[PDB]
């Protein structure tokens, strides 16, 4: 469908004209870095076990 | 073959 | 809805009829198929049961209302207690005016990312919405101080009438 | 490209200045034109929500691309021949560019020579 | 307030009437609980102070300050009862004393409505502090760092003495209250800068601010661990205190006549922090680190803008908790290897694997890693001073530079490395000193969640 | 953006060809291909350098976890100096290795020619810095240069490791893991390209002799790259280069920027400042 | 104390060969220039004047100095390796196990009684140890770093707990 | 990898002696002091250390590699440094 | 297991490279001392290297070979659709 | 332990002062050298010669080999500069001077091109990107009340 | 011959380029014989120190106490006010803060005349 | 099962109490999930009011 959102969520603070809260913006830069980033780091823990084993 | 380790003691 | 749209503007979701031509299956449809069963529904049912259990004790809150009270241009000098007074009521509509922009901020940001890459036409009345209200903020609150007070605000105002009237006379020359 | 061997390295009022051209009115040169006309209103692109560089004429090979990729999930496969009318666009408005590049070049021909012409004698 | 301050005065008899070596736990659990009462009046009303009399009132600016101070009591007790069970039961019978009335004074202090009650407390302050640096000071230059912080504070104190009762006979009266609300516009003549550098000078001094501030590496390195920490913890604080207190009447004077001040700080931090790129001795290390992010809150009030406000007490109090445990980071160590250099203990990761851990995140919070409130308060003050003028960043963004670099020094040359050969003393680190660490960490991420009621009544 | 993407993307690369240990020289080619990632976004080119992130993410991993293979397999060893002929003697790893670096250095439909060549061609046709454009070509060859290196010194030719060999890759983990990214490395430069919105105009007609440009730089530097390589192996004797004695240290910016203002700083700090 | 002129000659010879295999790598190169640097320095054996030897070796260390490889080919467990000190985070010295606790203690038992066997040992030949370190002492302080051995039956050399029971190079 | 005892070091240490061409393969010994025995120049020593340091992957200081000079010697010192405790 | 150690005479100048270098040094007048000890990397299993090229055209041969199968049958498919 | 005198005092001003000073601080009379007093109130510590840590040889025992010090050893007045991971002054393959002119060299060499790059920038032979919608006056960011200049893209 | 290393502050010469250790006089015979003599004398100390079993505390170091103390509160007792530590004082006191304030006191004198005038676009800024 | 029950107590669980925050918690505040409009294009339907927005108009119709 391509579609982009965003989770705001708990507000931290309402700083006066500020309203600073945690919020996840996502996109596309997002929602394409997320399984390259996760794909990636799988594999390295994979290999972490071979690699650092008498750590 | 195993042998002894020197460790810290973490038990505290 | 618990919020209302007049302060919250949504504008109509325009959601497509999906209709695609192509033999394979859509993957994402049946993706949330199964989230509905394994997901969503179990949500539901323990939501729809925490529900029942509110609506059978339904304990009440309101909204204080401060009645108004004569402010800080009235107050006789030096007249400690109606300057109290006053300066509470003052910081009352500081608050409250600090919200208004907030408000105005936060439907500012939502038309952003509704609107998509199409942001920089669709909501322009948004945009000097904000601007008014920034504008106005300026001549507000702005550059009172760290120990802003009522007096302060007054005196930034008066300021600025004896501005304008010199540009009254100015421009009647 | 030629025009950048000869600008810096050779003339200087021969090599066109993309900074500043069009330099000479349009309808001159050739009498009557034809208008860049966009099949599509100003609501299309803005409900398609296409980008502003991906806003050209050439959108209108481009608005039913990304519903043929909609309407054709996943089938990363298809959505090439409409892909192919829209890269065949390119070609056409790209190389009316280049069109117009040669005009002002050869228009810049038009103006030093012909000033040259009437210089040395009259 | 008298439901603190009854507690607290009658604690005092608690002590000295238990028995012999039940001193330290009665003392701990009241005065715990008495932090727990502390807490009660986090809660601020809307715009209002919680005036409860004319002798006593709190804001949202004293509120986290008298609760950092209830909380620190413990913490002291925890830090002591090492180097002191060697002495007799009247000696430390005494010690408990002293900062029991040592808080008494500062929960007086930031409760106090009027300037001059303000004023008696603020310097009475110095009395047990003076006595607890002198006498268990485990060091022979205590005896000049006593003379070097009483006469340091007090010389800047007594002028302030003068201007204070001149307000009084001038505009009348003189507590907190009036003072906002009948505040008039400062003059430009030269009395009233005077004025200015009376009513300013003696609160720059506690801070302190860059020149006069050689009384904190004297006072500092040899005091003892559990005076250390209060003197870093909070009397710095009730300097800083004082300064949007009393920062109500110098308008608009405050605006020229800050420049040498400003100069002073946003400059003394680069040196301050400069210092502590190379320090031979862990604790002169952690006090010169105090005076760059004191300088720092210097910078911030000075401004005197709504937004610097707020990061001024987010930082006031967040470097006071981190601040305080680093020193009990150096007591540790100092205990093992009865000496304060860098070098000589180093690779201590291997051998107290915990303590890495606890001097790590310590490293990390006085780094200002968001989302920790040092980060919360430092960011605001470059935000503020950034508005005021755009090279401020130049300055103030280097130090952050500069304070990465010297804080993983410490960390980098004790925990990390190779152990120390012919150092074999350091036996198992006891649940004690592990304790009280956490007592630091875990309030200080806790509060994290929540900067609202850290950000003081600019809020 | 331009200019510092430019300098980045061939200074670091010029360092990266003369060093001996993989871990600098793969860091190195990171480094380059960052310095390529900004001259992408420079000429407002966002989304094709977002590209470029998921494909170096794919293949740049693996060059590392496969130079992990053969440093842990060999006694931890580095230098590419003292490998030697890996070819038979590991065949995953070294199927790995040709497979990662073709993929970085080009090798069209690959998961490379998805991202670099059409930066490459993007900067081509744009109004850039002229200087900056010829960084990138030079850079681009300079890709495959060091890409020559890691092949000939340690998989090619002749071994030279320590006598007792302990050369095993058999572990399922290992070789598992590699061929996980290995199938990334193939087919996912040609999955998102064909997958994601069109979310830039795209460049179609140009003169053949730039189109091209991408893959003759490469290919050209493939070519003495591999001829001076195996100019080593040549009888004759090396002489010591000045220009390489700039090169392999690291282009002299440690030597200098990491011990000429830390003296100054740490001095000033202690003759000023604190005494 | 003092390199002699040959100490050092070939402490040039080591690590002109080790900087010549930064240089050229493939072993052929290497037994083909690493012949010629032996046969050169065979020559000058009867150069007899031994301030031409230092003359002979003033312009061989500029020389190596000119040749010297940027990146000399260093040995991973050796300093500047890449494996220095690298195996050292785990080499928690023996001492501190003397601080370890009874259920601690009692995992191992075996080894501690033994370990227990090295502690009175070290305690009975300490007195025997210093008192044969300084009844053979050179005057006006050690001259020489170099520690006596053990010279009668049964008593240990002196200074040997640390250097016997030093961590293990391969802790883990 | 499986470590490195006495048999497994006189081997290699013999091996790589044995190599080497000068080397007689009967005056081969353990216990043989090279120039003394074997006539070897003082330039040798210093040569053939490398080659007993290939074979084991490790530094040998020309501190210690100075009074290395026996085939004994050599794998007495190999095993020590590697923590060969048989 | 035990290692059993590879016998010595596996390892002579011949055949490998290090041929060609003998007779440089035997011109010049010396002899190579440790030509024996690294005749083991030029020989056995791990001679016979590959050249550059070669390893870059690793599985050329099948992989040529599955293109033609594949091209085979989509053009049959194709074709006769 | 040790006594208040073996403590730095002031400058060694006669020669039996210095004898003395370099006994204080184990060493000779030969070696031992009091840093030049310009006020800067260095006292009798001895200065030594810029050596950091790593100058020191590694395959010497130390008795505390991280930072390559035996005990007793007067350590430099500038030891935290010369740590093992602080600044180091090991021995360059190449002068500094030279090391210092291939750096600036290079990077003015690399600014000054580059300069000369976007004086004679590089581009194709094509001219501008006509944009439909008088140049796309509305959706750019413009207001609906101040309608577009004329504008208009034409075709040959 | 290539160029020769010449040294810097920052990049030592080597002991291996410096002529002094060339010429081993019968002066320097001895020079450098009692650095053994005086570092064995240090060493048999502290390993019997160091292996002592009584031994339980650390052993303190002289020479690293003495450098605390001369980094430390030794440094007044020697420090003679000179020109050059006057002038010092100065130039890295005084000298940065005043140019500091100049700097500043500049740029705000310019912010707020802009300002004044009303020069500078603050229309969004309302959060200070 | 090893993977059941981590699939269970560590997607199962936690998509749960994070559906059912997303839900009926912060979803029930205004803006707090704001999505990118739904890019319809000239010739689908949409769904709110089943409306038709009009095919695409007659192409200049060119090939290649
Ligand atoms: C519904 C509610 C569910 C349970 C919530 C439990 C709490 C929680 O997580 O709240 C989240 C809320 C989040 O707020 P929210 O706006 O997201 O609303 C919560 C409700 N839901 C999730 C449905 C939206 O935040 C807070 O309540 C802040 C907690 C801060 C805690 C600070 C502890 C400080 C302790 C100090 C000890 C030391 C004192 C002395 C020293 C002081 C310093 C010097
Ligand atoms: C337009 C298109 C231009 C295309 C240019 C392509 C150039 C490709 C690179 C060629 C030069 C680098 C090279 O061949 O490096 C490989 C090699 C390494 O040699 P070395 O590091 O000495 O190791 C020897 C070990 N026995 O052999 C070497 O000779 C290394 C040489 C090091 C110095 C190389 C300097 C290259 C400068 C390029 C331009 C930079 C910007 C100006
Ligand atoms: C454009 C360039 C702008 C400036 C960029 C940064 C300049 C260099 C700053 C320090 C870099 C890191 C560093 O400290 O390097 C020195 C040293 C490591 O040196 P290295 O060559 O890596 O050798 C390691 C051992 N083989 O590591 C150490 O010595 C670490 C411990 C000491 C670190 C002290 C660093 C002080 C830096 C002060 C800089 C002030 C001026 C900055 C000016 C630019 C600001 C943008
Ligand atoms: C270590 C030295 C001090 C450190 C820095 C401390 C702060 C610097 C300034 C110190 C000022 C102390 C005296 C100020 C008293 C209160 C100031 C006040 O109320 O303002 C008056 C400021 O007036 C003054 O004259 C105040 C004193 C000015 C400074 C002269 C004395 C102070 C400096 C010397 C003594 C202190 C230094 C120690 C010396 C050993 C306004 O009164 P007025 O002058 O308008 O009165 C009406 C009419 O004009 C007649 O007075
Ligand atoms: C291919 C390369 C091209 C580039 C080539 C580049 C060559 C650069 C180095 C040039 C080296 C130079 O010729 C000679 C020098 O440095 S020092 C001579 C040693 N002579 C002495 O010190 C006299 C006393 N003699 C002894 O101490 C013993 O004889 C000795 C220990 C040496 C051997 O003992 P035995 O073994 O015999
Ligand atoms: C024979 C083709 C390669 C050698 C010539 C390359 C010229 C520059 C190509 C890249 C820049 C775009 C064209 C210009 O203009």
């Amino acid at each position: 469908t391509g579609q982009e959102m965003i989770i705001s969520n708990w507000h931290w603070m309402t700083l006066q004209t500020v309203e600073l809260s945690l919020s996840f913006k996502m996109d596309y830069f997002s929602v394409m870095f997320i399984p390259v980033a996760l794909f990636v780091t799988w594999s390295i823990m994979e290999f972490s076990m071979w690699y650092m084993h008498s750590d | 073959k195993r042998l002894f380790i020197i460790k810290p003691s973490g038990f505290y | 809805d618990s919020w209302d749209k007049d302060v919250y503007p949504e504008p109509p979701r325009r959601t497509p009829a999906p209709a695609p031509q192509t033999s394979l299956p859509n993957p994402v449809t049946y993706l949330t198929k199964i989230f509905d069963l394994l997901v969503d529904r179990p949500v539901t049912l323990a939501r729809e049961f925490i529900e029942q259990q509110h609506a059978k004790n339904r304990y009440y809150y309101y909204h204080r209302e401060f009645r108004r009270v004569p402010d800080i241009t009235e107050c006789e000098e030096k007249d400690i207690l109606c300057m109290f007074e006053a300066e509470m009521q003052w910081r009352r509509d500081y608050k409250v005016d600090q919200e208004i922009v907030n408000i105005i901020q936060e439907r500012l940001k939502a038309c952003q990312q509704r609107e998509g890459e199409s942001y920089r036409q669709n909501c322009a009345k948004e945009l000097e919405q904000f601007t008014q209200v920034s504008k106005a903020f300026q001549d507000r609150y702005s550059d009172l101080g760290a120990h802003y007070s009522a007096r302060k605000c007054l005196a930034k105002q008066k300021q600025r009438m004896l501005a304008e009237r010199k540009a009254a006379k100015e421009a009647a020359a | 490209g030629a025009h950048l061997a000869r600008r810096y390295l050779g003339d200087a009022s021969k090599e066109p200045d993309p900074l500043r051209m069009p330099t000479f009115p349009p309808d001159y040169g050739f009498p009557e034109r034809k208008e860049r006309e966009m099949v599509a209103t100003q609501q299309e692109m803005n409900d398609a929500q296409l980008m502003l560089q991906q806003r050209d004429y050439c959108a209108h090979y481009l608005i039913q691309l990304l519903k043929c990729k909609r309407d054709s999930f996943p089938n990363f496969l298809a959505c090439k021949h409409e892909q192919h009318d829209w890269d065949y666009c390119e070609h056409l408005d790209y190389v009316k560019r280049m069109k117009e590049f040669e005009r002002e070049r050869r228009l810049l021909q038009r103006k030093k020579r012909r000033e040259q012409r009437e210089a040395e004698m009259a | 307030m008298l439901k603190i301050i009854i507690p607290t005065t009658m604690l005092l008899p608690m002590t000295w009437m238990s028995k012999h070596n039940m001193i330290w736990i009665n003392a701990t659990v009241h005065s715990l609980l008495i932090s727990l009462i502390s807490l009660s009046l986090l809660n601020q009303l809307g715009e209002n102070s919680l005036n409860f009399s004319l002798t006593f009132f709190s804001d949202s600016l004293s509120a986290p300050l008298l609760v950092l101070t209830t909380w620190l009591l413990p913490l002291m007790l925890m830090a002591s009862q090492s180097h002191l069970s060697k002495e007799t039961t009247t000696r430390k019978k005494l010690y408990i004393t002293m900062l029991i009335l040592l808080q008494l004074f500062l929960i007086m202090t930031f409760t106090a409505t009027e300037l001059i009650l303000f004023y008696i407390l603020f310097e009475a302050t110095l009395v047990p502090t003076l006595i607890i640096i002198t006498r268990w000071g485990n060091q022979t230059e205590r005896l000049n760092a006593g003379l070097y912080f009483l006469f340091y504070t007090l010389a800047g104190s007594l002028p302030l003495l003068v201007a204070l009762v001149y307000i009084q006979n001038t505009t009348g009266s003189l507590n907190f209250l009036i003072i906002h609300y009948w505040s008039h516009p400062l003059s430009n003549s030269w009395s009233n800068i005077f004025m200015w550098l009376a009513c300013i000078m003696a609160f720059m001094v506690k801070m302190p601010l860059y020149g006069l501030h050689l009384w904190l590496p004297k006072a500092h390195v040899e005091a003892p661990i559990a005076g250390s920490m209060v003197l870093a913890a909070v009397l710095l604080k009730l300097g800083g205190y004082g300064m949007m207190r009393i920062t109500t009447i110098l308008n608009p004077l405050t605006n020229y006549m800050a420049y040498p001040f400003l100069m002073l700080s946003m400059w003394g931090m680069i040196m301050t922090s400069s210092i502590c790129l190379r320090q031979t001795d862990l604790k002169s290390l952690i006090a010169y680190s105090s005076v760059s992010h004191m300088a720092l809150v210097i910078v911030a009030i000075m401004i005197q803008t709504p937004w610097s406000f707020m990061g001024a007490t987010a930082l006031m109090i967040a470097h006071g908790l981190t601040s305080s445990m680093l020193f009990c980071l150096a007591n540790t160590n100092y205990e093992r290897v009865h000496s304060r250099t860098m070098i000589l203990a180093r690779g201590l990761q291997t051998l107290l694997p915990l303590m890495a851990t606890w001097w790590l995140m310590a490293s990390l919070t006085n780094l200002a890693l968001p989302p920790s409130i040092n980060l919360i308060g430092e960011l605001f003050i470059i935000t503020a001073s950034f508005s005021w003028s755009n090279i401020t960043i130049i300055l103030m963004g280097m130090n952050m530079m500069i304070t990465a670099l010297y804080s993983l020094y410490m960390l980098i040359t004790t925990q990390r490395g190779k152990y120390t050969h012919h150092i074999n003393n350091i036996k198992a680190s006891f649940t004690r000193e592990n304790a009280l660490m956490a007592l630091h960490i875990l309030p200080l991420l806790l509060l994290t969640l929540n900067p609202k009621m850290i950000l003081g009544p600019l809020y | 953006t331009l200019c510092l993407g430019a300098i980045t993307t061939l200074f670091t690369a010029l360092c990266a060809i003369t060093q001996n240990d993989i871990k600098k020289i793969v860091a190195f080619s990171t480094s380059s291909q960052l310095g390529l990632m900004m001259v992408t976004i420079g000429i407002n080119q966002p989304h094709l350098a977002f590209l470029h992130i998921c494909m170096h993410a794919f293949f740049k991993a693996m060059l590392f976890m496969c130079s992990g293979s053969i440093i842990h397999s060999l006694n931890d060893e580095q230098d590419i100096r003292k490998m030697g002929g890996l070819y038979k003697a590991m065949p995953f790893t070294t199927t790995a290795l040709i497979i990662g670096s073709l993929a970085l250095t080009g090798m069209p439909y690959l998961t490379g020619f998805y991202s670099k060549d059409l930066i490459i061609e993007a900067v081509n046709m744009s109004y850039t810095n002229a200087w900056a454009l010829l960084m990138t070509l030079i850079a681009t060859s300079l890709t495959a240069a060091y890409s020559t290196r890691i092949i000939f010194f340690a998989f090619l030719g002749k071994p030279r490791f320590p006598p007792l060999v302990l050369i095993n890759e058999n572990n399922p983990l290992l070789i598992n893991s590699i061929k996980r990214l290995l199938i990334g490395s193939i087919f996912a430069g040609f999955i998102i390209s064909n997958n994601i919105p069109p979310m830039t105009v795209p460049n179609t007609t140009m003169p053949l002799y730039m189109k091209m440009t991408a893959l003759i730089v490469t290919i050209m530097g493939f070519m003495l790259a591999l001829e001076l390589n195996n100019t080593t192996y040549y009888l004759k004797f090396k002489y010591p280069s000045q220009t390489y004695k700039f090169s392999n240290m690291l282009g002299y910016y440690p030597s200098i920027m990491h011990r000429l203002p830390t003296y100054h700083n740490l001095s000033m700090s202690q003759k000023s400042a604190s005494s | 104390a003092y390199l002699t002129h040959q100490q050092k000659v070939l402490r040039l010879y080591k690590r002109a060969l080790r900087h010549l295999e930064s240089w050229c790598v493939h072993r052929d190169k290497y037994r083909y220039f690493a012949c010629l640097m032996r046969a050169r320095f065979d020559e000058h054996k009867n150069e007899k004047d031994m301030v031409k030897a230092t003359q002979l070796l003033r312009q061989a260390e500029e020389e190596f100095w000119y040749g010297q490889h940027p990146q000399p080919y260093i040995f991973p467990e050796s300093p500047g390796g890449t494996s220095y000190e690298r195996y050292e985070c785990y080499k928690v010295p023996e001492w501190c196990l003397d601080d370890w606790h009874p259920s601690e203690k009692a995992m191992y038992p075996d080894y501690f009684a033994k370990r227990e066997q090295w502690k009175r040992l070290r305690r009975e030949s300490w007195e025997r140890e210093v008192k044969q370190l300084q009844e053979e002492t050179p005057p006006g302080g050690p001259r020489t770093e170099a520690l006596p051995p053990a010279r009668k039956e049964g008593d240990l050399p002196p200074l040997w707990w640390h250097i016997v029971t030093r961590p293990r190079e391969r802790p883990m | 990898a499986p470590p490195l005892t006495l048999e497994a070091i006189k081997d290699r240490v013999l091996y790589v002696l044995k190599l080497y061409d000068k080397i007689d393969p009967e005056k081969l010994s353990v216990n043989s002091h090279f120039m003394k025995d074997l006539g070897l120049d003082s330039l040798d020593q210093v040569e053939i250390i490398m080659a007993m340091e290939d074979e084991f992957g490790f530094e040998i200081p020309d501190i210690d590699a100075e009074k290395l000079m026996c085939p004994q010697e050599i794998v007495d010192y190999i095993a020590d440094k590697k923590d060969v405790y048989e | 297991s035990k290692m059993e150690l590879p016998d010595y005479k596996q390892w002579k100048i011949e055949g490998t490279p290090l041929e060609t270098v003998q007779e440089k040094l035997a011109a010049r007048g010396l002899r190579d001392p440790w030509g024996r000890n690294e005749a083991w990397r030029y020989s056995g299993g791990f001679a016979n290297n590959v050249s550059f090229v070669g390893a870059l055209l690793k599985g050329f041969k099948w992989g040529f070979a599955a293109f033609v199968v594949a091209v085979g049958a989509e053009y049959y498919l194709e074709s006769q659709n | 332990h040790v006594t208040k005198d073996m403590f730095p005092g002031p400058y060694p001003k006669t020669p039996e002062e210095r004898a003395a000073a370099a006994k204080k601080y184990n060493m000779r009379v030969e070696d031992y050298e009091p840093y030049p007093d310009d006020g800067m109130g260095y006292g009798d510590y001895p200065k030594l010669p810029d050596r950091s840590q790593q100058e020191r040889d590694p395959w010497y025992d130390w008795d505390h080999p991280d930072l390559r010090l035996n005990w007793g050893e007067p350590i430099h007045w500038d030891l935290d500069m010369y740590i093992r991971n602080r600044v180091d002054t090991s021995p360059t393959p190449v002068s500094w001077n030279t090391m210092c002119k291939h750096l600036s060299g290079f990077v003015a060499f690399m600014l000054f091109m580059f300069w000369v790059g976007e004086i004679y920038p590089s581009y194709q032979p094509v001219g501008p990107k006509q944009y439909p919608y008088n140049d796309l006056y509305l959706e750019r960011g413009g207001d609906p009340t101040k309608e577009p200049e004329p504008v208009v893209h034409y075709e040959i | 011959s290539f160029p020769k290393y010449k040294p810097s502050r920052l990049a030592t010469l080597p002991a291996t380029l410096d002529p002094a250790e060339y010429d081993i006089s019968p002066e320097t015979r001895k020079a450098q014989a009692e650095r053994l003599a005086i570092r064995s004398r240090l060493k048999r100390e502290y390993l019997l120190q160091y292996n002592d079993p009584n031994r339980l505390g650390v052993i303190e170091d002289p020479a690293l106490i003495r450098w605390t103390y001369a980094r430390s509160a030794n440094i007044y007792p020697n420090f003679r006010p000179t020109p050059k530590t006057s002038l010092l004082g100065a130039l890295f006191g005084i000298g940065p803060l005043f140019f500091w304030y100049y700097v500043f006191k500049t740029d705000r004198d310019k912010k707020e005349k802009l300002i004044q005038e009303g020069k500078l676009d603050q229309t969004f800024n309302i959060s200070y | 099962y090893r993977h059941s029950i981590f699939a269970v107590t560590h997607v199962l669980i936690p998509v749960w109490i994070i559906h059912y925050y997303l839900k009926y918690h912060v979803t029930a505040k205004p803006y707090t999930v704001v999505e990118r409009k739904p890019r319809i294009f000239p010739g689908d339907t949409i769904l709110e009011t089943g409306e038709v927005i009009p095919l695409m108009k007659e192409f200049p119709d060119q090939h290649h």
